[PDB]
């Protein structure tokens, strides 16, 4: 005898944990329906509870069995002891969504049974059909399956739902504009309004040619976010040890030279300098360095999960950079390479709600071009990086190659591709003797 | 318009094409 | 009993028939495959009779038994005692053409039935497969099924036939009372002028460098398409969250400057305008959006099924861009991923009889040139576009290059290939405050 599947514990949980807790009410009514249910007492159970919810009473056990008794109908259902049996057996240790969605899974398996055994005997007595039209019948009934469902979050929605919901972001933004400093900060005022902070779930890309300061900035996008925070701030630092990242640090916090710094020369007032500053970071202690190299995706969302679950939760992430990274099922091409790892990142960036940037390094040819501001092309072999990545900005120093230069002391940040807001170039001061950033207090175009 | 005066505004343009589920 | 769908009389008068009359076999062979015959006999026969007229030999008893019988497999067909049988009892005067009908419509529903068996042993045993997954096999499945039987349809017609269908279409196109348009309105007077609208079944690319309003045409020619037509129109978008397009298509319809929408700084007569615009939007109801990520060609294919289904029909296609889909199995090479991608959707275009609008990127090398109007060469790593492309459109605004340029406001669009017609510049005026196309009001020489 072929069991056409069914799982009867599933259903006998829905049902309990349904009576034991009646605020999860809603999280079931969202995944099933009465005609998920395989016997017949659990679907009319199912629409008594769904009523007496409506009405607004509560759906408890006395509650239910009375409303049951009150019609007649507790005798179909099998009665006061299998309620009991039901509210005995289900813990209060229930996750019910998840029963619910394998409800829902099995529906969707008996129905396509059905619709085969259907087409099956509709092809053995076809009563004067032609074939086209036992094609299209097949068809129909196999795609009415996909009609609905679950096609909300997995799909093309309502254009009412989009349109209310560009209302209500449009609302949300007019209200209280701060200016940048809503979602995460980053630091920098102009950044801030270009962008609006660096916004949770969305990719980061920081690109530019090697020595034109992609870690120095990355690293002082991480210190302000920290000091400008609450939550853990997390480095995958494949490029430099955690020394030399500290050090920088160091130097950046307590605006003392780097250079002094790495060969010892400090003075009295610097060696205090970089006791507060040491004070202060160990009194805060929201900063995580990993200086592995040849860190696979799988290893970074491990250790990003860890550190959400260990702290509750993660502010921002930063991995400098992805040219290190290595999938070694993938080690023969490196575009493959580079799209799963740009793939990775984003899932892990949806998944935890955090912003992640990731550094990148552009190609010899940008030196060659009349123009040597970096553009999207500019990142080859890494379409996917463009493709994926919700905000993308470029490093660019003037002085770097030309020494005349009139910008001495000025970068740009040139924003290459923008998913939620615009695009444009923006100004900052650069003091490499601190390995520092500044707001630019120029003038301003 | 200002905050007032545009959330009115929007309340009314949401009440007169209806579309309830936003809330 | 649960009888397979066959007709052994049928079989038995076809190749009678062929023996008695070997200049039949041409009506034989264009209703009727080997595969498609029930028993293994007979399609060993009609194998070894195939080889037999094309190698150029007659096709009577005695020479098809002898032939069998020199590759030994005259005893697995029944021997000449039941190749005479077949050349006996079956009546010379037969109408074998419905015979062939016959045998070709039982493969049909056998295979159909096959499907349906096949459908229902995978949903009992899952095997680790979720709801989508067998969804996905029973739409493949019957999409094997059903899909190139239309090859009986497509071949060499009568010449009389052609020439009939060119004079309906002729008169067609004198009896229009409209203004030059026969496919999808464009909204463009010079361009419904010079293009007659989008036509169905062919492959349109648009094309421009990046920031030339590329999406806002493409977006200001759905309007127009939505407004001016009653068929539903259907975008993809790897570009753009969806909620962005739909502010852009109010700022577009209801002509309200885009940074106020995006600041929220709008006035009394912008919201009366936005009003007016969601509610023609809300009464016709006819634009569907998709703004997932990572499309592939079979996904993009699955849905406009779904939705043609869903609704009857389609009227337009547009996807931006065809830069941003993959094709996982061609991942190594992009030109035949670019390929493969083309003649997909020129093959789609071609079944569902509706235009397919593809935006499209340039090369970064036509910046160099000193004209950088785009040619057909500036499609490099697409040649297969150039060559599938019905008809292809550049955007061009000189102000993006030249501050000092006359033609502020004004683009062109520029002909690169049109399969039938002329090719040229046609001139609008470009509002990028309500991120707009219009038709071009000054003088034309
Ligand atoms: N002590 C220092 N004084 C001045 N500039 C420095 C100093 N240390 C580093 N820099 C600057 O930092 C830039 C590169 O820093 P970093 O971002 O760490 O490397 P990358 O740019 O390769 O990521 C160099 O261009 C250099 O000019
Ligand atoms: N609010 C606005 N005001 C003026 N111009 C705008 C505005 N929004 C977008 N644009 C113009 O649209 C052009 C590109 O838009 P879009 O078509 O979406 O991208 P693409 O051309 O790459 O497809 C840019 O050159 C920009 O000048
Ligand atoms: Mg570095
Ligand atoms: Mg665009």
């Amino acid at each position: 005898l072929k069991v056409p599947p069914h799982s009867i514990e599933a259903e006998q949980s829905v049902l309990g944990g349904l009576m034991l807790d009646n605020e999860r009410w809603d999280d079931v009514a969202e995944r099933v329906v009465a005609d998920d249910f395989y016997t017949r007492p659990h679907r009319h159970i199912f629409t008594e509870m769904a009523r007496l919810q409506e009405s607004g009473s509560p759906i408890d056990l006395i509650t239910l069995a009375e409303s049951l008794e009150r019609q007649g109908q507790l005798d179909s259902v099998g009665g006061f002891a299998y309620l009991a049996e039901l509210s005995k057996n289900t813990p209060s240790a229930a996750n019910i969504s998840a029963y619910a969605d394998i409800v829902r899974e099995r529906a969707v398996v008996r129905e396509m049974i059905s619709v085969a055994n259907e087409i099956a005997e509709a092809g053995f007595d076809p009563q004067g059909r032609t074939s086209e039209d036992l094609l299209d019948l097949a068809e129909s009934r196999v795609f009415k399956i996909a009609e609905s469902r679950a096609n909300k979050d997995e799909g093309p929605k309502n254009i009412a739902d989009v349109l209310d919901a560009t209302v209500a972001r449009i609302e949300q933004l007019f209200q209280q504009p701060h200016d940048g400093v809503t979602g995460v900060n980053t630091g920098y005022d102009d950044l801030n309004k270009k962008t609006a902070g660096l916004q949770p779930s969305d990719l980061i890309i920081v690109a530019a040619r090697p020595s034109m300061g992609k870690t120095t900035f990355a690293m002082n996008l991480v210190e302000n976010a920290a000091m400008l925070q609450d939550k853990p701030v997390l480095i995958f630092s494949l490029e430099m040890p955690s020394e030399q990242i500290m050090m920088r640090s160091l130097a950046s916090l307590s605006r003392v030279d780097q250079t002094k710094i790495r060969t010892g020369q400090l003075d009295d007032e610097d060696w205090a300098r970089i006791s507060g500053t040491m004070g202060i970071l160990l009194e805060k202690r929201n900063i995580y360095i990993d200086d592995s190299s040849g860190l696979t995706p799988t290893e970074v969302r491990s250790r990003a999960r860890r550190i959400a679950r260990e702290h509750g939760g993660i502010g921002l992430i930063m991995i400098d950079y992805l040219q290190l990274m290595r999938v070694p099922a993938l080690s023969d091409n490196r575009t493959l390479e580079i799209a799963e790892i740009s793939r990775s990142l984003k899932a892990l960036a949806k998944e935890l709600n955090v912003p992640v940037v990731a550094l990148s390094q552009l190609n010899r040819s940008l030196e060659q071009r009349a123009d040597k501001r970096p553009v999207n092309s500019d990142l080859r072999e890494s379409g996917s990086i463009e493709q994926d990545a919700d905000l993308i900005m470029f490093i660019y120093r003037d002085e770097v190659y030309h020494e005349n230069s009139d910008l001495k002391g000025i970068a740009e940040i040139i924003i290459g591709k923008q998913r939620n807001g615009p695009i444009g170039t923006v100004r900052l001061t650069f003091n490499g003797q601190w390995s520092r950033f500044d707001n630019y207090a120029g003038p301003q175009y | 318009l200002n905050r007032a005066q545009a959330l009115a505004k929007i309340a009314e343009i949401k009440a007169k094409f209806g579309l309830k589920g936003a809330s």
